[PDB]
């Protein structure tokens, strides 16, 4: 994707640049149609990850996540 | 360090440089000892700058106790209901005048460690990068190898 | 024994409380706590630098991908906006990348086109007119 | 890229002397100039003192040669008076 | 392949091979060294034209560390600092 | 002079003609009036500028919070024009500067919010078997600055 | 052994084409040298230790203004190869008392006696 | 642009599913288009910590 217009001003001192956003066509769209083993497996073949990230971890590990993060935006 | 630590994002208090700055400081309470060597400093201070400090800025409402209950230290409370409670324990009069005017000048919010130096609410004016910002359209649509 | 330590429960709480945070005894038993948080607050002081080292990888990851997916390089896109005189740093450069894809565009096209007058100024040797984007403000 | 930046004349290092580092900062909503950052009086002191050395240094061995001239022909002089009598 | 004693000393050493970046910063060095050839091969004045000309201000830079060495005294002692030392009982009255 | 279609007779990198500086000065002479206008007649929504405040860029825009590493010698409360803007952009155009912009052309404008210390950070240094170990206790000075306003000239 | 080196005078003697090279001329020599050093003194003799902290170079990348006179010459020449010499040229003249304090350096080795940073 | 809040993360994060062309090409260079693709290295938003990896499918 490129289509800008890039101007260096009469003195030269600040370069201006415009670049209006490009909208989709209406052309280019399409109309909208209208165990524990595996639980694993079926888990991890349904997310594409390892099987790793599907068993629980012990009570030391869930004592020190932090229930109240700091919250940004 | 920082992984034993608490920690928060930048923030304000109550959106306090938009319209007007407020205060933030609501009270001081000195407490200092008129029999005392290690409130000397407090009583120059008492006797010498805190009038001036009082009319400085008269936000804050400034109670001066004698004969404290533990020793000459100043209870700074907030308007967010934050309670920062330093001694003055065998400070100066100078020392006690900055750390004062440090008093003033901060808001209630924890010294904790803050996580980033800027704080924006809408970061993007443009808009916020999506992988198809960046990507040209097809005709009709069509992802690759499809027949029709 | 005429004086000895009465305080010495606040020495060792004054250790144990940065240790907290442990796991095994080096949160309870104090040789072992004074070891590791010795240990700790160095790896505290080491990291600040290794801190701002990656965040310099990490912005020049981010501005390699948003100037990649423009068809640039991330040395023609660096090296060009400073023949413009354009003297923005890493931080904002991945920054505009991420929130303000306009704009990186924009400095995109600008580092493309110093780039190709950089070329055509090069490639042509001799007494020949320079380029406008490659036009040096003098400052004295 | 900072080795083109000599090619220009310009300081190899942006965050050296330019526009960049030697205006003030900032300056009130009124229009006062601020108290002028420690930076600048900081540097400001350094060129002083090269200035200062120059002129010295200048000054010095202008004398030198100076002087030397005048030892020259004051020797030439005092030979020429030993040529008499 | 095991080197006997240690990489980089002994008898039988570690091989190591010269980049291209590696001769490309001794040329830079190299440029920049005989650059500095030049600008002392062209001195401004002679030997017996420079003789004498900075003896004064040598002298007067010797006699400031001289004159600062030879004044090292102790410092004055005052009344005040002992009775200001008195003011740390001072009360309310 | 020659040389006939072969592999490595022409460049694989495409051919570009750069166009001559006339009609490129008039088309840039009217995409700074057509910006100028849009200026003029308020086609911006919020800006945002690169500001070169302390020692460091910042990603500036209006109604926001900045936190600074070292005393401003300023009391709370007290506006600031932060000269040194060093990109101005809107959703349609953007204006940076060689390497700065003009002080007629940006005023970005900020309120000191607050004047606090950081927290205190650890500074240890330990040698093993040298018997290498200190510790430093720093708290470093900071002002927080509210952006409040951002606006732009129509001088191009 | 490894000992102090002298380095012979042939290699000091410059050529017309070196003239041509760099922007020198043999005739009317320049005032002063601006000495920066751009290498450390580590890993180096304690002889050309002491004239690096002897000729006032102690920080790299700082310039330094010294005489053009063969015993200054003697010392750099001893250092020759931590540090980087160009002659300090002046456009306008040495600066007056009043022009002095707004001074500067440009890295082209010239000291202008006007300082301002807005554009031409 | 003006999304609500978890329609705009959700549009940032997403994976996309890239297809490669293996025909006559070297497994080297597939292999770095690959990997720069799956590590997420070719977004902007990328790190290491946000597993925000692309789905690469070579036939």
């Amino acid at each position: 994707n490129c289509n800008v217009e890039l101007a260096l001003t009469s003195d030269g001192r600040t370069i201006v640049c415009y670049h209006p956003s490009v909208d989709i066509p209406y052309e280019h769209t399409k109309p909208i149609p209208r165990e524990e083993g595996p639980m694993i497996e079926q888990l991890s073949k349904m997310f594409f990850t390892t099987k790793h990230r599907w068993y629980p971890h012990g009570r030391y590990h869930r004592c020190r996540k932090n229930l109240n993060p700091p919250k940004d935006r | 360090t920082a992984r034993g630590t608490p920690s928060r994002f930048l923030a304000s208090v109550l959106h306090n440089g938009l319209g007007r700055y407020v205060q933030q400081l609501q009270r001081l309470s000195f407490s200092v000892s008129r029999d005392g060597a290690s409130s000397r400093g407090a009583r120059e201070f008492v006797e010498r700058e805190v009038i001036d400090f009082a009319r400085r800025n008269p936000g804050v409402v400034i109670y001066v106790n004698s004969r404290p209950c533990c020793v000459p230290r100043v209870v700074a409370e907030y308007l967010n209901g934050a309670v920062r409670e330093e001694s003055i324990h065998c400070k100066s009069v100078e020392e006690i005048s900055t750390l004062v005017q440090k008093l003033a000048d901060q808001s209630g919010l924890d010294v904790i460690r803050i996580r980033k130096p800027f704080h924006t609410d809408n970061p993007s004016i443009q808009g916020q990068w999506h992988p198809f910002t960046n990507k040209p359209t097809t005709f009709r649509g069509l992802r690759p190898r499809e027949v029709q | 024994l005429r004086n000895r330590v009465t305080d010495r429960y606040f020495r060792i709480q004054e250790v144990l409380k940065h240790a907290r945070h442990f796991r095994g005894r080096k949160n309870r038993c104090y040789r072992l706590a004074v070891r590791t948080v010795i240990r700790a607050f160095v790896k505290c002081t080491k990291a600040r630098y290794l801190k701002k080292k990656n965040m310099r990888t990490l912005w020049i990851n981010r501005i390699t991908a948003a100037s990649q997916e423009h068809g640039l390089k991330y040395p023609a896109l660096i090296g060009n906006l400073v023949k413009c005189q354009v003297e923005l740093n890493r931080k904002v450069l991945a920054d505009l990348a991420i929130y303000e894809p306009k704009t990186f565009k924009s400095l995109a096209a600008l580092a493309s086109r110093r780039r190709h007058e950089g070329f055509a100024a090069a490639l042509g040797d001799g007494k020949e007119p320079e380029g406008i984007f490659s036009r040096v403000v003098q400052y004295h | 890229g900072g080795q083109w930046r000599l090619q220009q004349g310009l300081a190899a290092n942006p965050s050296g002397y330019g526009p960049l580092t030697e205006l003030p900062d900032w300056s009130y909503a009124d229009g006062r100039p601020a108290p002028p950052m420690k930076g600048q009086l900081r540097r400001k002191a350094e060129r002083e003192t090269f200035a200062r050395r120059v002129v010295l240094l200048s000054q010095e061995m202008d004398a030198g040669l100076q002087a030397w001239q005048l030892r020259q022909q004051k020797l030439q002089e005092e030979q020429r008076k030993q040529e008499n009598a | 392949g095991r080197i006997p004693g240690r990489q980089w000393i002994g008898k039988h050493r570690r091989p190591r091979f010269v980049s291209l970046r590696a001769k490309q910063n001794m040329i830079r060095r190299l440029e920049i060294e005989a650059e500095n050839h030049y600008w002392l091969s062209m001195p401004y004045m002679t030997r017996e034209q420079e003789r004498g000309h900075a003896a004064v201000r040598r002298r007067e830079a010797f006699e400031a560390i001289k004159a600062a060495a030879t004044s090292k005294f102790p410092p004055h002692r005052f009344i005040a600092d002992q009775l200001d030392h008195l003011n740390v009982t001072k009360k309310w009255s | 002079g020659y040389v006939p279609k072969t592999s490595l007779s022409s460049p694989p990198w495409p051919e570009v003609v750069l166009p001559d500086p006339v009609e490129e000065t008039r088309h840039h002479a009217e995409v700074v009036k057509k910006v100028n206008e849009m200026i003029v007649t308020g086609q911006y929504g919020r800006l945002f500028a690169v500001v070169h405040f302390a020692s460091r860029q910042w990603k500036v825009t209006s109604e926001d919070l900045i936190l600074i590493g070292n005393e401003l010698d300023l009391a709370c409360g007290e506006r600031i024009r932060l000269e040194k803007v060093l990109l101005v952009g809107a959703d349609n155009f953007t204006l940076l500067g060689k390497p700065l912009l003009g002080k007629d052309l940006v005023r970005v404008e900020a309120t000191v919010i607050e004047k606090t210390e950081s927290w205190p950070r650890i500074i240890m240094r330990f040698r093993k078997r040298k018997n290498f170990k200190k510790k430093r206790i720093v708290t470093t000075p900071q002002t927080v600055l509210r952006i409040n306003s951002i606006e732009i000239a129509p001088c191009l | 052994k490894f000992t102090r080196s002298r380095i012979p005078e042939k290699v000091f003697q410059a050529s017309p084409e070196d003239h041509e090279k760099y922007g020198g001329d043999p005739q009317n020599p320049h005032k002063l040298h601006i000495v920066t050093r751009i290498k450390s003194t580590r890993r180096r003799p304690y002889w050309e230790k002491d004239i690096i902290k002897m000729l006032g170079l102690e920080k790299a990348h700082t310039p330094q203004v010294h005489k053009n006179i063969p015993s200054v010459n003697a010392k750099l020449k001893v250092v020759k190869h931590l540090i980087r010499i160009k002659p300090l040229k002046l456009p306008q003249g040495l600066p007056a008392e009043e022009n002095m304090s707004n001074t500067c350096l440009k890295s082209t080795g010239e000291l202008v006696v006007q300082w301002h940073l807005k554009p031409v | 642009s003006s999304f609500s809040r978890a329609p705009q993360q959700w549009a940032t994060f997403a994976r996309i599913w890239y297809l490669l062309d293996g025909k006559m090409q070297p497994p080297g260079k597939l292999a770095a288009m690959a990997s720069i693709r799956l590590q997420g290295l070719h977004k902007p938003v990328y790190h290491a910590l946000s597993d925000c990896g692309d789905h690469v499918v070579i036939m």
